[PDB]
């Protein structure tokens, strides 16, 4: 009965000040190829300047 | 003979500390899936043949 | 054969001009996919301007995204009743995998 | 009368060229982010979507 892989979304806890984002990040860094580090800081470093 | 001493030599000598030279990281995006597959992250502008 | 390609990579020109040759010729329906690219619907009243061709579309590189654009062609009127037919018109070779 | 289409997409104002952002093709398109490392760029990138 293969499994399925889905995304859980933690609304299991129930909360206020734990809980933030929603799974929308998730589907956002499933776009974006992996990085290294100095292309964490230059992608970074863009968004600076 | 004397051909043999002498590379035997440079290699006694030799010495040689390496430093990282050029560092490329692609995007994997950019690469095809193999040489993907291959490539672990940066590599050096200059590659060998193998 | 629905024949997919999957890495566009390797494949060199003469394999690539044999499989557009392969499907015009003999009917295969060969398929891109690491090609991803942005569409723009432009209408009848004009025509293409930025025209693509199967020669470059194997030999274009791969995280690149080229911009096609299909045509809706549902707002263009008849043809006339009284007018010299056609022979022989044209289709076209390449579609979208999506909407 | 007389459209033959009306499509919808992201503002090409609020996003003006002045944040990057860039959508004269349709997408979001940023220049200074996710840049290459030790290379230029692509004269074209998804990377750049």
């Amino acid at each position: 009965r293969y499994h399925e892989s889905v995304l859980e979304i933690a609304d299991i806890f129930d909360q206020a000040d734990f809980i933030q984002t929603s799974d929308a990040v998730r589907q956002l860094r499933a776009l974006m190829p992996t990085l290294s580090t100095s292309q964490i800081r230059h992608a970074i470093e863009r968004i600076a300047q | 003979v004397s051909g043999l001493l002498m590379v035997l030599f440079k290699v006694m000598t030799d010495n040689r500390l390496v430093i990282v030279g050029e560092t490329t990281t692609p995007m994997s995006n950019t690469l095809s899936t193999v040489v993907n597959n291959v490539l672990r992250t940066t590599y050096h502008n200059n590659v060998g043949v193998n | 054969v629905h024949m997919t390609i999957n890495e566009r990579a390797g494949m060199s020109k003469l394999v690539a001009d044999n499989i557009i040759a392969s499907v015009i010729k003999s009917n295969w329906v060969v398929d891109i996919h690491d090609i991803e690219y942005t569409a723009e619907v432009m209408t009848p009243s004009e025509g293409y301007t930025q025209h693509v061709d199967a020669e470059s579309i194997m030999t274009a590189p791969k995280g690149k995204l080229f911009h096609l654009q299909f045509m809706d062609g549902l707002l263009r009127p008849e043809p006339s009743a009284f007018d010299p037919p056609a022979s022989g018109e044209d289709m076209r070779l390449i579609y979208p995998l999506q909407p | 009368y007389g459209a033959a289409v009306v499509n919808i997409d992201l503002n090409r104002d609020f996003f003006d060229t002045a944040t990057g952002i860039d959508l004269t093709k349709g997408i979001p398109l940023v220049q200074d982010l996710l840049v290459p490392i030790g290379v230029t760029a692509g004269a074209e990138q998804s990377a750049e979507y």
